[PDB]
Order: C-alpha cells, then structure tokens, then sequence
C-alpha cells in the first residue's frame, strides 16, 4: 500500500546537519520532498553515454532460422470474414436448424429445402406459421427469456471501499472509490 | 438520375461549363504482370490547357490552379461511374478497356 | 473442345491444351509467376507457379501444365504456401541489396511478389558472400544490372522470337550461368527495348531513364 | 570565361581558387550534373543584390572528393565486399564484380575496387 | 540515515531465448461472435418490419435499417430492458458515390447497463431526408449538425441545423469524395480592400498525388471464416 | 547388416538403388567431407534452368564447407535439413532430388558427428560461431572481410 514514506527514501535533494533540524520543526508535513531531483542519482549517466549495448530481441517461435513458416503465423491474411445475416438466412436457420444441431432431412429431399431460401423469404411470414417451440430455443433463450445485450468484459465488476483500503478522502467527502473486486 | 443534384453541392460552376472528365479503367501497365488495379472504374478530370503547371522561379516547385488536378474518385461499377457523373451534371466521356484476346498456351507448342 | 475444370472450387472452362495458369485467371485465382508471360513462350525454369493437382503425389507447374477435363486444383494449400516462400528464398538468396539505387524499385515485380508470397525474414548469413556479375555491354538503350536478374528467359524468348534477333542468349552452366551475348557486341533490334518492359527485376533497364524518377511519382 | 562555370565537365581545365564565388563549388569550377543550375547564374538574381555573397552556404563538390581516393586493390579474389566502412552505420552491404581489366566503383560510397593483377593495366 | 542505492547499480535478470505463443488474434472473441449473432437475430425478430440485416465482426455488432425505419429502431434500442442503449456516442457518415445512395450514416450506441455497444447503419442520398435522433438523443445534435456541414445530408427535424466546421458562407461539403482536398479558394489580406478577401485557390507548390504507386497485386487474401457453427445454415445427409 | 539389394528393399530402409554403385566408408574417413563432396559435385554439375537446385544447390555447398570444418552453430543442421527440402518436389529434372539425399542422409544418421565438429571447432576459436560463419570481431573492410576465419574452400582457382 502507498503509505507515507520518510523524505530520506526520496530521490530529492534534502536538508543536512541543523537545517534538517529546522526544517522538522517548522514544515507541516516533514515527510514531503522539495522536488529537485539528486544530481548525484538523477540522469548522471545520460541517455548518449549509456554503456549498455543493446541487442534486438527475439522470440523462438516466430522469429527463429527453423520451424518458423510464415503462413503459420501470418494473421493479417486470416482474417476473419464479414458475414451479414439477411432475413432469408435467419430464417432458413431458424426453420431448418444450425450446422450444429441439423433439422434438415436427408438426400434429395434435404436439398429442396435448402433451394427454398435461396430467394427472399419474409421472417415475419416464417414465425407466423412455426412451432413455438423454435423460437423458445432458437430465437430466444432459457425457454423464452429475452436476449440480454452481451458484456464487453464479463469480467468487470466493482466494490465500495472505505478509506483504510484505498487511501483517497474520508467518507465525508462527496465521492467513492470502486474496486475491481 | 435526371435530379439536377449540382445545384446543391455547392461545387462551383466551372466544373460543368469548363472542365471534362473521363471515366476510364485503369490499364495493365506494362512493366508489372499484376491485374489489380484494372478491376475498377476511376473518374479524373482532363488538364488546364494553360495553367496546369508551371515552375515556381523560387525553388522550381511546380505550382498549379487546377484544384482537381490530384482528385481521382473510384467506382465498382462502370454503371455506377455513369450514375454518379450523369448526377452531377459533369461534362464526361467513356474510354472503354482494352480486352485481351484469349490464346491458347501450352508447353507442347515449343516444338510443335 | 471445352474442358470444365475445378481451381479452389470455382467451376472453369477454356479451350483444350490450354495452361492451368491461364483457367486460373479465367477463374479470377492470382498465382505467382515470374517466367511466364502471355506472350512468350512456355518456360518452367522459375518454379514459382506451382500448384497441387488433386490426385496427383507431385506438384506441377502452372504454366506448362495442359489442362484436363474433370482436373481438380488447388493453388492456397499450405504444401503451395510452403513452396512459394522455398522458391523465393531461393530467387532471393544471390540478389543484391540494390533497391535504393535500382531503377525498378516502386515497379518491381520480385519486390511485391516476395512481400505477398515469401516470408518476412531472410536467412542468408553466409560469410563467403552473394554472386558477383560483370555488367554486360549491349548498346546505349539498354542498361545492364546482371547481379539482379532471376534467370528468367523472358528476354532471351522475347529477342530470339518475337523480335528475331538470335544474338541475345544464356552462356554458362549452373549457377556461373549469365545471360547477354558472351562476345562484346550490341543487341540490334527495333523492339530490343521492349525487353526492359519484360525484365521483371532491374537487370535491364531503361539507360535515358536511369535514376530519373520513381514510379509513385509519375 | 563563363564557359567552363556554365557547363558540366568530367574535370576542371584549370585549378579551381578557394576564394572565387563564382564557381560551383570551393574545390571545383563546373558544374557536375546536365541539369544542376550553374553558380553564377543563380547568383545573378534580384535577391542577391544586396547579399554578400561570401556567407552563403558553399560546400565542398563530392565528385572531386570522392576521386582522390586511391584504388582499393584485392588479392586472390574477383570479388569485393563493400558496406560504407561504418557496418551499421554504413550502406547496405554488396558484392562487385572484378573480372574485368577496369576499376568498379561502389553502387553506394563510390569507393573503386579492382584486382591487383590489373594494377598496372589501370594506373597507365 | 542510509544513503539512497544507485538504480543503475542494481542486479538486473539474465533471459535466455525468449518464447511467445503463435495465436490468431480473433480466436480470443469466440464467446463474443457467438453472443452478438444471437442477440442480432434476437433484435431481427423482434423487428421484422424494420431490420434489414445484421453483421457480426469479433465483438461489434451492425444493424442495417432503411431511413424510415431509424426512429424505431433507435426507440427499441434505448428503452427495452434487454437492451437499454440510452448514451449515442457518435453519428457520423461515409461517402460511397458508386451506389445510389451515397451515404452511409453510421449510429454507435453504448449501454452502460450492460456494458454493451451496437451500432446502427442506415443509408441517405444527397436529397433523401434521415430522421433526426435529436428528440430521442440529446447528444446527437452536434453530430448531426457536423455530419450536414461536411456531408449535406438532410436531418428532417434537427431544432437548429447549421454549419458548424466550416466558415461562414463556405461552399460544399468537404468530406464527399468528389470534393478536392484542398478546396477551391483560399484566403489574403487585402491591402487596398484593408480586410481579408477570399480569392481562387493558386498552390504555389501542387499537391503531389504518390497514391498512384499503389500495389498492383492484391495483399489480403479471402480470409478465414469465424461464423460460429450454430449460424451455419445445415448440410444434408448423403444418400441412404 | 541385413540389406538386400533391391529397388524396394533399400527403398523400405531409407535409401535407393540407383545404379548399384556401392561406396564403403570404413571409419578412418572423412564423412561429412565426403558428403561435402556430393554437394560440391551436383553445385558443378548443375544444368542451372531452375530456380531451386540452381541456388539450392549453391546453398547447400556453402553450408556444407562450413560443417567439414566446424564453422557453425548447431541449430543450422536444421536450417540445411529444411533448405534441402525447398528443393525436393520443385525442379523439372531429378537432379534436385539428388542434390538433397546426401545432405538429408548425413543428417539422419551421422548428425552427432557432425556437432562434434561444431564443439571442437569453438575450442579453437575460442569464442562460438555465429550464424553465417562470423564472429564478434568479423567485419567488411576496403573490399573484403577481416578478423575472421573465412572457409576458402570454392576449389580456388
Ligand atoms: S530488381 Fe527488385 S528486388 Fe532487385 S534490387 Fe531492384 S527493386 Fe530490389
Ligand atoms: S535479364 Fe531480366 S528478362 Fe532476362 S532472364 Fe534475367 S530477369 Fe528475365
Ligand atoms: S533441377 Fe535439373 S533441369 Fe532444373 S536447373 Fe537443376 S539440373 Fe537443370
Ligand atoms: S511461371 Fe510457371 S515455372 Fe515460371
Ligand atoms: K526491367
Ligand atoms: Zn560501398
């Protein structure tokens, strides 16, 4: 937690001897920092006479002499592909079902269906006449509950805290501190 | 199509009653085998006969009036290029592609 | 006479004995080539356009291979992935970094096809060095870079059968092979500079051009 | 004579003086490029009619910079490596050809490479 | 009373050769492709009259709807539970001059409800009205009023519509793709008329168009495709 | 030990019989040098149209040379394991396919004696081998590369 942390374990130029004595006694808060940077700590090696000698980094798997074919990782030319659903195809997989759960029939008499949707076919006029059952697990979810907004990031929540934890203004102050929790 | 959609654009008039536009598709060029750029319509408008460009005596840049001297918009469709130009109300002319006439190749015609 | 052939799924047909590389661009299918040029002759000395026929245990050049009826392809396998990133690696071991200072820069050919087909990365670090041409002399209109050329033959098709000049050729075996005219003499044709159109790499260029522009300019 | 300040030339007909302004560069009287502008007639411009001439930024011609250079000679080998004589700082690194009885500049540094046993040949 | 220890000095970590994994980065929205075709088709079916379609892309969700059906739409969106879409963070629009409809007007609604975004597409020429989703969003009354001033499209019922880019008395809409870049008069000082005048643009360096050294080969292939397998419309079983 | 000579029984084993050519290798030879000679033959005696044995083949010498005397890095077995089979199955004539057996075979069977080359040949130098043959101190002056041990071996001439 940041804590109050003592002006000695501070990278800024501080008092000596009975200046520092007087500075205790007549500053409100002792523990602040003046805000000069040391120039015995700050910037003394500058960013022109480094003595590090820097080397490019490299990952194996794909920058590596061997096992390192490109296509295997070239995601800008697999990208994924627009797709836009049509009230002719909702319908087509609300009638004859999903790859996943197939209700289409067999043979030759599977493929006259498929043709049927491949004109334009209303979806109103498809939930018209349908067994409802469809629509209360295709169309909609748990047995006819609406279709919630998906989450972008299921994962954000929150938790009010008090002063103790977060460290910000007591709670007579007119904001509040949420965690991640 | 016949909305005279120019009177709203707020271009200027010398658009219609001096400039011409071509509608063209790009050719082949003939130092590359790639056909990309042939797959669509461009529209650009034909030079300043004066005025175009000329040498700035300062530095040599090339000054110009022309401001549709660096416009070329593109098209999917020569139908849509017509559409668009007809709409408003430019002075245009068509360059039809040239065609590559198909022969047959094949590696036996080496020797006979 | 009409064959219906299959490349990537995409139903085709073109005349008999035509090549796979000319149904695959009635298809609207894009394959690499270097050596192959619709009006030339048929070469497979590039490698470039291989592609997969369907039952076949051997990959078959685009370009020479006639086409048959009922002949599926397939030119976006990972097997064809492979072999265009072999071949370029190959094409681009011995050329010379020469892009800054070579005429074809904006225009080049192995350029775009290296950048769409081959890999990102080279693996060339060999100590003893890259082959090393003289340039050969062949009059004012065409200059010579011979360090850049791919072997190719376009020229050599070009001047011997649609120009008629037989003085232009390939002398040498293997990889000591360069192309010109072996003894010190002029290529003397009224089309001979339509050779530096088909040279896909800057090993012939434009002499009254050279250096006077990139191609994003003009 | 304003000929030799106005034309391009492979080498200068006479030595080039240091404190002349008209000449194209402090080491060099010609031009080095068809189309490079001579010196003196783009001095003669209304906009130097008040300007000393003196201060005006003069840098040394490269052509004849780069000639003074001697001949970089290598032994058992037909070919030379060239990469700026910086390594990472340099030009890209290539490969010359030296088969022939002539010295080969560098695409890049124009630094000239030949073999030894054309020395003679060369330098006569 | 310890002096403070040098940073530079401090022992820093040997690594080895580095590994990294090889992913495609769209396998990571999976459940969210899945999630929004669902709630796509959900919103289709609550509005056949009105959705013309829906696209998905990794975790953004399009609906495509004819101008006379934007204001139903948006209504839906901002006041059914499922989808409480009360904030319209951007409309805006795009030139596309091949179609017959020019324009594209783009809507981009957040719920903060459910931390969720949609977007709405609908279409406009240069004279066909859009309703305007001032009375229904507040927020939108700039950016309609800044997508007329560089677009000219026609917001039927925005309170007080007007420039709000462009100078005063400016001549076209800079953003349609027939318009030159760099427009067609420019501005000086004019010391006889002691103001600022406009006068016909004069460049004293043209724009220099590097666009036409564009690649002559395709760099993206056909992509690999993401649809989930529940919206895959079924093959039929072979022969007996 | 319990080969018989037979176009599918040496093919079953890994290997071919082409022309009946049996070469003994007792151990007081140089194996990976008597493979280097293979490449260097098919390098020369490449006809040189296509594109993969002619630079293939080129590149495979040059690799080769730098493993008969140690001037590598382990991991570049694999490198010329792969380069060879950028030639297989790319060439109009076989003698790509040649060209790539003999390095494949070095490799397969006899690849621990060709990393022993690679560690004897560090404790000369001193320093490891990186990829290419170069050292730390390797660098290109006036026309030719200094301060490194380059593998003179292109037959001269
Ligand atoms: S031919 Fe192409 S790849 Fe070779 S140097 Fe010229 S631009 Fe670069
Ligand atoms: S010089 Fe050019 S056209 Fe001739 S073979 Fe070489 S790359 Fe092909
Ligand atoms: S594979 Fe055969 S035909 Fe092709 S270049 Fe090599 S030797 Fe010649
Ligand atoms: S294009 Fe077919 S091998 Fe060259
Ligand atoms: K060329
Ligand atoms: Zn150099």
């Amino acid at each position: 937690s940041g804590g109050p942390v003592p002006v000695f374990k501070k990278y800024t130029t501080g008092s000596k001897g009975i200046w520092e004595k007087i500075r205790q006694l007549l500053t409100l808060v002792p523990n602040r920092s003046t805000g000069n940077p040391l120039v015995k700590n700050y910037r003394v090696p500058p960013p022109g006479s480094q003595t590090l000698k820097y080397k490019d980094p490299v990952t194996i798997p794909a920058g590596d002499i061997v096992k390192n074919q490109y296509y295997d990782r070239d995601h800008r030319r697999n990208y994924p592909r627009l797709v836009a659903f049509d009230q002719t195809k909702v319908s087509g997989l609300l009638t004859l079902g999903s790859a996943q759960n197939p209700r289409i029939s067999v043979g030759e008499k599977g493929q006259k269906e498929l043709a049927v949707f491949d004109q334009s076919v209303s979806l109103s006029s498809t939930l018209a006449t349908i067994d409802p059952k469809v629509v209360k697990s295709e169309l909609l979810a748990e047995g006819g509950s609406p279709v919630v907004a998906p989450s972008l990031n299921k994962k954000m929540k929150f938790r009010l805290t008090e002063e103790s934890e977060h460290g910000m203004y007591p709670e007579d102050y007119p904001i509040r501190i949420f965690a991640q929790n | 199509t016949d909305l005279a959609k120019e009177l709203v654009s707020g271009a200027p008039k010398e658009l219609i009653t001096e400039r011409v536009a071509r509608i063209y598709q790009e050719a082949k060029a003939a130092t590359q085998s790639g056909q990309h750029n042939t797959e669509t319509w461009k529209i650009d408008w034909d030079i300043l006969n004066k005025g175009n460009r000329w040498e700035n005596d300062l530095m040599g840049y090339q000054s110009s009036s022309d401001y549709m001297q660096g416009t070329i918009l593109k098209f999917d469709t020569r139908e849509g290029a017509i559409r668009f130009a007809k709409g408003q109300g430019w002075d245009y002319y068509i360059q039809e592609p040239k065609v590559r006439r198909f022969v047959k190749k094949d590696y036996s015609a080496n020797f006979y | 006479k009409e064959v219906e052939l299959t490349v990537d799924g995409v139903k085709v047909s073109i005349e008999a004995g035509s090549s796979i590389i000319q149904a695959a661009e009635k298809a609207g299918v894009t394959i690499p080539r270097y050596c192959y040029h619709e009006k030339l002759a048929v070469a497979g000395n590039c490698r470039m356009c291989l592609v997969e026929i369907e039952r076949s245990p051997k990959l078959a050049a685009s370009c020479a291979m006639p086409v048959q009826n009922g002949m599926s392809v397939l030119t976006n396998t990972p097997k064809i992935k492979k072999a265009r990133e072999g071949v370029t690696e190959m094409l681009l071991e011995n050329h010379p970094l020469d892009c800054p200072v070579c005429d074809q820069g904006g225009e080049c050919d192995l350029q775009e096809q290296s950048l769409r087909y081959g890999s990102d990365r080279g693996r060339f670090h060999e100590i003893v060095g890259k082959r090393a041409v003289e340039n050969k002399a062949i009059g004012p209109l065409i200059k010579t870079s011979m360090n850049r050329c791919i072997h190719c033959t376009r020229c050599v098709r070009f001047l011997n059968d649609v120009a008629g000049a037989p003085e232009f050729g390939t002398a040498g075996r293997g990889n000591d092979m360069q192309i010109g005219t072996y003894v010190e003499r002029n290529v003397n044709s009224e089309l001979s500079a339509n050779v530096i159109d088909l040279c896909p790499v800057g090993a012939l260029t434009s002499k009254p051009y050279a250096f006077r522009a990139r191609p994003w300019e003009l | 004579s304003t000929k030799e300040l106005t034309t391009a030339r492979i080498k200068d007909i006479s030595k080039p003086d240091e404190n002349n302004l008209q000449q194209q560069a402090p080491n060099r009287i010609s031009p080095w490029s068809k189309s490079q502008k001579p010196r003196a007639e783009a001095q003669d411009n209304v906009r130097f009619a008040v300007k000393d001439l003196a201060k005006q930024p003069r840098p040394y011609a490269a052509i004849d910079l780069i000639y003074k250079q001697p001949i970089r000679y290598i032994e058992h080998d037909n070919v030379a490596v060239c990469d700026g004589n910086g390594g990472a700082q340099g030009h890209p690194k290539v490969y010359i050809n030296l088969d022939q009885n002539k010295a080969i500049p560098c695409g890049y540094c124009g630094l000239r490479f030949a073999q030894a046993a054309f020395k003679e040949d060369i330098e006569s | 009373e310890e002096p403070l220890p040098v940073l530079r000095d401090l022992p820093r970590p040997e690594y080895g050769e580095l590994h990294a994994p090889v992913y495609n980065p769209a396998e990571k929205y999976k459940e969210q492709i899945e999630e929004l075709h669902k709630f796509g088709r959900y919103i289709m079916g609550c509005l056949p009259k009105f959705v013309q379609q829906f696209s998905v892309w990794k975790d953004e969700l399009v609906i495509y709807v004819a101008p006379s059906a934007l204001t139903q739409v948006a209504t839906f969106l901002k006041d059914h539970t499922s989808a409480q879409f009360k904030a319209c963070m951007d409309v805006t629009a795009a030139d596309y001059p091949t179609r017959t409809n020019r324009f594209d007007v783009v809507y981009n609604l957040l719920s903060v409800r459910h931390n969720s975004r949609i977007r709405i597409k609908t279409y406009a020429s240069e004279v066909s009205p859009v309703p305007s989703v001032v009375p229904l969003f507040q927020g939108a009354n700039w950016f309609e009023r800044e997508t007329y001033d560089l677009f000219g499209i026609f917001f039927e019922g925005h309170p007080d519509l007007r420039r709000i880019m462009t100078d005063y008395g400016f001549q076209g809409h800079p953003l349609r793709k027939d318009f030159p870049t760099t427009g067609y008069t420019e501005v000086r000082y004019d010391a006889e008329k002691r103001r600022v005048v406009y006068e016909p643009l004069e460049l004293t360096q043209a724009w220099r168009n590097f666009t036409v050294g564009s690649s002559v080969w395709e760099q993206v292939g056909d992509g690999k495709d993401f649809t989930p397998e529940s919206f895959k419309l079924p093959t039929p079983a072979p022969d007996p | 030990e319990d080969v018989l000579m037979d176009f599918d029984a040496l093919k079953d084993v890994g290997s071919g019989l082409g022309t009946a050519a049996v070469i003994v290798l007792n151990k007081q030879t140089d194996i990976i040098r008597a493979i280097q000679r293979f490449s260097a033959f098919y390098k020369h005696e490449s006809c040189g149209q296509c594109t993969p044995c002619r630079e293939g083949t080129t590149y495979l010498q040059r690799m080769m040379d730098r493993f008969v005397t140690g001037q590598a890095k382990e991991k570049e077995i694999d490198l010329i394991y792969e380069l060879s089979k950028e030639i297989e199955g790319h060439t109009i004539c076989a003698l790509g396919d040649a060209a790539a057996w003999p390095v494949q075979g070095l490799i397969k069977s006899f690849r621990p004696e060709m990393v022993e080359r690679i560690k004897q040949y560090e404790a000369k130098l001193g320093e490891s081998v990186s990829y290419g043959g170069w050292t730390s101190k390797g660098k290109v002056l006036d026309g030719k590369v200094v301060s490194n041990p380059i593998p003179h071996d292109a037959h001269h001439h």
